[PDB]
């Protein structure tokens, strides 16, 4: 659960996230756009775009991995 | 005459000597062992310390955060100074300084209590202990925490505290680590000495250093005022180290011997310890571990880079990087290099050839040990997964050892391997401690052990011993073993931390010149001896007596 | 707690544990009607036992506690010289002497109780140990009867050297607290002067400096000769041949107290720079010195001989140009330093210039920099010489363009000072043909300005030959009259913002749409005013920062949620509740980023935020149906308005109709009234509570800060192995910050949650002027494996006794955690 208030300076704005994904397996996550006007009030108006993101195990990782639990 | 006892650690003494009209402090020891009740001090915020939970006492819990049931302090680590205040350290005249190891704690005497007098040590010891302090005040000062808890260092609440912070001595005389400027003013107050060099204080007193053997530079000391001799033993080696060896002849007929620094844990083959940390590294990087050594820059980590270097080839483990990351890393090795009048025969026999004492100075030019100054500047650019690291503080509470073990305690296949005995090794690893690690305790404390020093004591014979108290009973780990205490025919003299002790050993015949003018005056009259009826005028200038005729 | 003391020390255990309980209660401060009780229990105690080291650790509690703040010790010294009357262990009796020496320290008005202790001195003197008779010495030193001297002149010739330290010591204290001494004690110090202990010898000098001081005019004879030499020559001798010295420190301290005889006589002062009594060649000894220490100190006391006699300066000139090329950058640092500073008439003749301006091209910038201000300072005859100087300052511009401006102000000066000798060599630095049309040089070419620098400047004192310049030359000469005019030679606002303030006052009484345009306006010129006047930019924006809080209390009590019901409240289309925070961060930054304020503006800010938080109360319960939480911060709110009842009722008085005494009148029934009732009535009572003044501070400045050295404008990443650390440098100009050591945090901001803060140690906040700091700390930063590059944020914070709040500007740093 991650937050940031970007401010768009020529009708554009960009952020940059850094998510983590631990869990191995399909993560879906979603992307809200709240605007926030001159008076203060929050309006959730934009898009819900979701992408699904994989964990893939490095093949070293996860032979390193199965060694050590077994 | 008198012994005042301002230290209680036997292997960080700090003793003042009060011998005829002479106030001789025989070292000065900073125990840092009180940092082990602190949180320790990491290079980055690390999220399983910052959100540690608190303990709380029914009656604080900023100040307190409780890891795996252990109550460690969130301040800024706070050391156990010798206690000053139990004779005033403006009354002693000079500091005899054996260990670098034994002179931290020096800028609280010389700055803080007043102390107006001169310091003797030798040019390795000052040199070494320059560079420890050094990276004390800059692992100190890297991100600086604040002091912030005060409340838990009082009478009625660590009564509360659990074991390891109750039974916490001298809490209130603890304090904050000293700055660089006052290191500077303390160690710019040192008049540098030699082995075996006599230095005259006031005409009354004459103090030596004698080589120890056990680090490079590290002395013993032995004060005669005319005949009678106060023989101080500090940590000494017996053992085939890169120092000079022990000089014991001139110990010998010694009035009292005050003997500190003997071996923590006892129990304990060096050589042995050696190979088992030998066996543990090449086992750890065979399987595609980590290997960290929380080490001093200087001192064993010497004898251990040694045997690395006659192992690595043997164990076929060419291919391993040799990591030595510390503020003072490349001025300990070069400091290494240029003390070679001061080690063994062995190693400044390699100096008259046109090579490097130290076999550790072969391992940069092959490129095995690379050293640095810090993990941030080019050892993150230079980072081999399967590796070797010699960093951080012993302690563990500071240095890029706390960084270094926050990376690598959330897998098995690292290890820690401890070959400092300075600090617990539990408590070393309490704040850490929901760790997969796994954790070698091999100490490779080299200094006498109670064997060594009974035949030690057998070849001197001194009138008198004075030891500690922990030297005349067993270790508390033991509690049993007789063999491991000092016995001498004298049962030995033992002090606590802020006791007094007095020494019935002062004598009379205090030493004459006699100019020939009187000489000739005095008729040698037969008594069979002879004996003669002399009237002169006595003349005193600077604490040496002559007979005048009148 | 002195009952429990005694209890203690005579119910425990005589001899071991009680010397422990002495060194436990030693720890802790004693307020002064219990130090006189504790004084009386410790000295009945002292007769009892008869273990020394228990007396000693007495004795010197005992000098503790007379140091205490608030405890007059004239009561306690009869029965100190008491203890001293039958006391026999010299260690004791030494802690004693000291004890009654803080005792003679702390009362230095009582002559009686001074004459008493000098009496004990002594006494004490003759005791046989040598620690008794230096704390006596120490007493007469500190003491004294200002026959004490007589004494201590007596105690130079004791067999100890201790003792003769600290009788020299002593009597040097008496000097210093202001007796004149005799003149006897010059030959005493002189005969001591060649003692064998280093300190004896460092204070047998400092001694003879001293009295040499005092009568420099007095006439000596030589021991071995019949001719007469006055005092301050003599000693000035004695201390050159102490400048030999086989201790450094003595050398040092003797080159330090030879630079302070300026009345010495000339003769000597060119006996101590020749080669060939005692006086030659000390300077010439110390100059060449193994330890840099003594070298710089000779060359502070050849500085300080050559301010006071000019003869002298010449013979100083050819040791400090030998001395200029020395192993030692400090040592060379204060050579040329002092050089400029003994420049003040002297000529440099060619090879002494020469070797100036060879030591110009070193790679130091420190170096090059003082070389530059004693071009700047230096005076030179044969004009050759100054082409000669013109062409190296040229090279050194070639070689390292970055001391371009100093370079400037070296011509600038050598041209201002040097007029009638430059005028010949315009011609060749202008490459002025005698008929042809010359080319117009490249302006803004760094070599062509320093030229044009050098020429200018000797045009402006000699209108001699100023027709020598072409047209374009004049051309340039306007360029860099408009450009460069340090180099070449030849309130309405104060008034407007106490208007708009007494007009925001004074139309209090008008709707609510007006007082909202009103503080618009306001707003509007306060921060325009700050954009124009900048030393008025601080006090505008305060006032601006108020006027919003005000204007924000305002529109929050003109909303549409007033008029509908508790259930009917709706939050999601609020905004009262956005504006109480913001009022509470205004106050904040109000209070803690600016300088110059007062209690007399902390007051009014206080009553800001307690209004702000009246209003976050209304707001907080229009939303509650509970009627406990309301009543718990109903009765928190309470408790604030009676904290500052407490702590601000001195200017309670000046409040008239405000928001604080109308609660205050309506208090008693506050207490008693239900919290509904209580929300109901600070509701309407904040529309009809009257707007305060600003008490306007004569200097109030914003606390700004920016950092330069991060520099968010590369794109280029950090990169760094994962787990491991990446330093970062900052570089802040703190400006108008109280206190930058505990208030000023680096906050560090990764793309994920993470906000680590970082709190600066004092070392590093540099303060190079009053209102100036800079702030350079090497922050490290570490995180695993990214797949790409993403930023982290930099952003210093003021932090304030419970939060923090934003001081800098945002900047990005890209940072790339490369895998293993």
């Amino acid at each position: 659960e991650m937050e940031q208030r970007v401010e768009p300076h020529n009708d554009y704005f960009s952020t940059q996230f850094l998510l983590n994904f631990a869990i191995l397996g399909t993560h879906n996550i979603t992307v809200e756009s709240s605007v926030k006007d001159a008076n203060g009030i929050v309006w959730k108006t934009g898009p819900r775009t979701t992408i699904f993101v994989k964990s893939l195990e490095d093949p070293y990782s996860q032979q390193i991995r199965l060694q050590q639990q077994q | 005459m008198k012994l005042y006892c301002l230290s209680g650690h036997p292997t960080l003494p700090c003793n003042v000597l009060k011998f005829k009209s002479t106030t001789i402090m025989l070292d000065c020891g900073l125990d840092m062992t009180s940092t082990l009740n602190f949180l320790p001090l990491p290079l980055v915020q690390s999220p399983r310390l910052s959100n540690l939970p608190g303990w709380s006492l029914k009656d604080l819990d900023k100040e307190l955060k409780e890891c795996s049931g252990h109550v460690f302090v969130d301040s800024v680590p706070e050391f156990c100074l010798p206690e000053t205040e139990l004779i005033d350290l403006s009354t002693v005249d000079v500091i005899l300084i054996s260990n670098y190891h034994c002179m931290m704690a020096l800028p609280y005497i010389t700055e803080h209590t007043g102390f107006t007098g001169t310091v003797y040590a030798t040019e390795p010891t000052v040199q070494i202990g320059r560079l420890l302090m050094e990276e004390l005040v800059n692992f100190i000062e890297r991100v600086p925490k604040a002091q912030s808890a005060s409340l838990w260092k009082n009478k009625d609440i660590q009564r509360l505290l659990p074991s390891p912070l109750k039974d916490a001595v001298e809490v209130s005389t603890w304090r904050r680590c000293y700055t660089m400027q006052e290191v500077n003013s303390a160690l710019s107050k040192i008049q540098l000495v030699g082995y075996s060099q006599k230095i005259e204080l006031f005409g009354a007193v004459q103090v030596t250093p004698l080589s120890s053997g056990y680090a490079l530079g590290s002395s013993n000391w032995i004060i005669q005022s005319h005949y009678e001799k106060v023989s101080y033993v500090s940590g000494s080696s017996l053992l085939t180290t890169h120092p000079q060896p022990m000089d014991q002849a001139s110990l010998k007929n010694s009035d009292v011997l005050v003997l500190t620094g003997l071996t923590q844990i006892p129990t304990a083959n060096p050589d042995g310890m050696v190979g088992e940390f030998c066996s543990n590294l090449a086992l750890t990087v065979r399987n595609g571990g980590n290997v960290l050594v929380p080490c001093y820059p200087s001192g064993v980590i010497y004898d251990l880079l040694e045997c690395l270097y006659q192992y690595i080839d043997s164990a076929g483990l060419s291919s391993v990087p040799l990591y030595f990351i510390s503020p003072v890393a490349n001025s300990s090795l070069e400091f290494s290099q240029i003390f070679a009048e001061w080690l063994c025969h062995n190693k400044q026999s390699k100096v008259y050839l046109p090579e490097p004492p130290f076999p550790h100075a072969e391992l940069i030019q092959t490129n095995k040990l690379k050293h640095y100054p810090s993990i941030h500047g080019d050892f993150s650019n230079d980072f081999r997964q399967p590796c070797v690291v010699f960093t951080g503080h012993p302690s563990l509470r500071f240095g890029d050892v706390v960084h270094f073990m926050e990376l690598w305690g959330k897998s098995s296949l690292n290890t820690v391997i401890f070959t400092e005995p300075d600090f617990s090794y539990l408590e070393a690893l309490a704040p850490y401690q929901p760790l997969a690690m796994k954790c070698i305790y091999c100490p490779i404390d080299t200094r006498l052990n109670f064997i060594q020093v009974s035949k030690l004591l057998k070849e001197v014979q001194p009138l008198h011993v004075v030891c500690p108290e922990q030297y005349t009973q067993p270790p508390p780990a033991q509690s049993h073993r007789m063999d491991l205490m000092i016995d001498c025919q004298p049962p030995a003299m033992s002090y606590r931390r802020a006791e007094v002790l007095a020494l019935p050993f002062k004598r009379r015949y205090e030493k004459i010149e006699i100019m020939p003018e009187l000489a000739d005056s005095l008729v040698p009259m037969e008594i069979k001896i002879s004996l003669a009826t002399v009237s002169a005028v006595l003349h005193t200038k600077d604490n040496k007596h002559l007979l005048q005729p009148p | 707690k002195s009952a429990a003391l005694h209890i203690d020390l005579c119910k425990a255990t005589s001899p071991a544990d009680a010397l422990q309980y002495l060194l436990q209660f030693a720890r802790k401060p004693v307020e002064a009607e219990s130090v006189e009780g504790v004084v009386r229990i410790l000295l009945e105690h002292y007769y009892k036992e008869n273990d020394p080291s228990v007396r000693l650790k007495i004795a010197s509690l005992l000098g503790l506690l007379s140091k205490t703040a608030g405890f007059s010790p004239d009561c306690i010294m009869d029965d100190a010289i008491n203890i001293l009357q039958n006391e026999k262990s010299h260690q004791v009796l030494a802690q004693l002497l000291d004890t009654l020496l803080a005792i003679g320290t702390k009362l230095p008005e009582n002559q009686a109780i001074q004459m008493r202790l000098v009496d004990v001195a002594c006494k004490h003197l003759t005791d046989t140990s040598h620690g008794v008779r230096n704390k006596c010495l120490q007493l007469l030193g500190n003491l004294g009867s200002l026959d004490v001297q007589k004494i201590i002149g007596d105690y130079f010739s004791d067999q100890d050297p201790r003792v003769r330290t600290a009788a020299i010591k002593a009597m040097l204290q008496l000097h210093e607290r202001g007796l004149k001494l005799h003149q006897t004690i010059y030959n005493q110090a002189c005969k001591l002067l060649s003692d064998d202990y280093e300190q004896v010898r460092s204070a047998a000098v400092q001694l003879i400096w001293v009295v040499s001081q005092l009568y420099p005019e007095s006439i000596v004879p030589i021991p071995s000769s019949n001719e007469e030499i006055r005092l301050v020559d003599d000693a000035f001798g004695k201390i050159c041949h102490m400048v030999s010295d086989g201790s450094w420190v003595v050398r040092v301290q003797a080159a330090k107290l030879l630079g302070s005889m300026e009345q010495v006589s000339s003769h000597f002062l060119e006996q101590t720079l020749d080669k060939k009594s005692g006086a030659c060649g000390a300077f010439v000894h110390g100059l060449e010195d193994e330890m840099y220490e003594v070298r710089i100190a000779a060359v502070e006391a050849l500085c300080m001989l050559a301010q006071s006699s000019p003869s002298f300066a010449e013979k100083c000139l050819d040791f400090l140009v030998d001395m200029f090329n020395d192993e030692i950058e400090e040592v060379r640092l204060q050579s040329i330093h002092t050089m400029r500073k003994i420049s003040n008439n002297i000529t440099l003749r060619e090879d002494q210039l020469d070797t100036v301006l060879a030591v110009l091209e070193d790679s130091s910038r420190d170096i090059r920099e003082a070389l530059h201000e004693l071009l700047c300072c230096t005076n030179v005859s044969t004009k050759e010489g100054i082409h000669l100087a013109l062409v190296e300052l040229l090279k050194n511009l070639t070689k390292y363009p970055t001391d371009r401006d100093s370079i400037w102000k070296c011509l600038k000066f050598l041209g201002s000072r040097h007029p009638t000798l430059v005028l010949p060599l315009v011609p060749e630095l202008l490459s002025t043909h005698p008929f042809f049309d010359t080319a117009e040089p490249d302006m803004d070419d760094p070599a062509y300005i320093a030229v044009l620098v050098l020429i200018f400047n000797a045009a402006k004192t000699c209108p001699t030959m100023p027709a020598l310049f072409s047209d374009h030359t004049f051309r340039h000469y306007a360029y860099l009259r408009d450009s460069l005019s340090h180099l070449v030679p030849a309130d309405p606002s104060q008034q407007f913002l106490q208007q708009s303030l007494e007009r925001v006052y004074s139309l209090q009484h008008l709707d609510p749409q007006g007082a909202q345009e009103l503080l618009e306006f306001t707003i509007r010129d306060l921060q325009r005013l700050g954009e124009l006047q900048s030393e008025l930019a601080g006090v505008a924006d305060f006032s601006a920062t108020y006027l919003r809080c005000q204007l924000l209390l305002i529109k929050a009590l003109q909303e549409k949620l007033w008029n509908v019901a508790a259930p009917l409240y709706l939050k999601q289309s609020d905004l009262a509740s956005a504006a109480a925070k913001q009022i509470m961060e205004e106050t904040y930054k109000m209070e803690f980023m600016y300088s110059g304020v007062e209690n007399k503006q902390v007051v009014i800010i206080h009553h800001m935020r307690l209004q702000a938080k009246a209003l976050q109360l209304i707001v907080t319960a229009r939303t509650t149906r509970g009627l406990d939480p309301l009543f718990g911060m109903c009765e928190k709110f309470l408790q604030e308005v009676d904290f500052f009842q407490r702590y601000f009722i001195a200017d309670l008085p000046h409040l008239q109709d405000s928001f604080v005494d109308k609660l205050l009148d309506l208090m008693p029934r506050l207490m008693t009234s239900k919290p509904a009732e209580v929300v109901k009535i600070l509701q309407t009572m904040l529309r009809q509570s009257a707007f305060l003044h600003l008490p306007l501070p004569e200097q109030i400045h914003k606390a700004s800060a920016t950092i330069i050295e991060p520099a968010g404008e590369s794109d280029n990443p950090l990169r760094f192995t994962s787990g491991l650390v990446v330093a970062l440098d900052v570089d802040a100009t703190l400006e108008h910050v109280q206190d930058p050591q505990n208030t000023v945090k680096v906050q560090v901001l990764y793309p994920d949650g993470q906000a680590q803060m970082i709190h600066p140690k004092p070392a590093d906040f540099r303060n190079p002027g009053p209102g100036r700091h800079r702030l350079i700390t090497q922050v490290y930063l570490s995180h695993t494996a990214w797949t790409e590059a993403c930023q982290v944020e930099v952003r210093l914070l003021l932090a304030y006794n419970e939060g923090t709040i934003p001081f800098s500007k945002p900047v990005k740093v890209y940072i790339m955690p490369k895998p293993a």
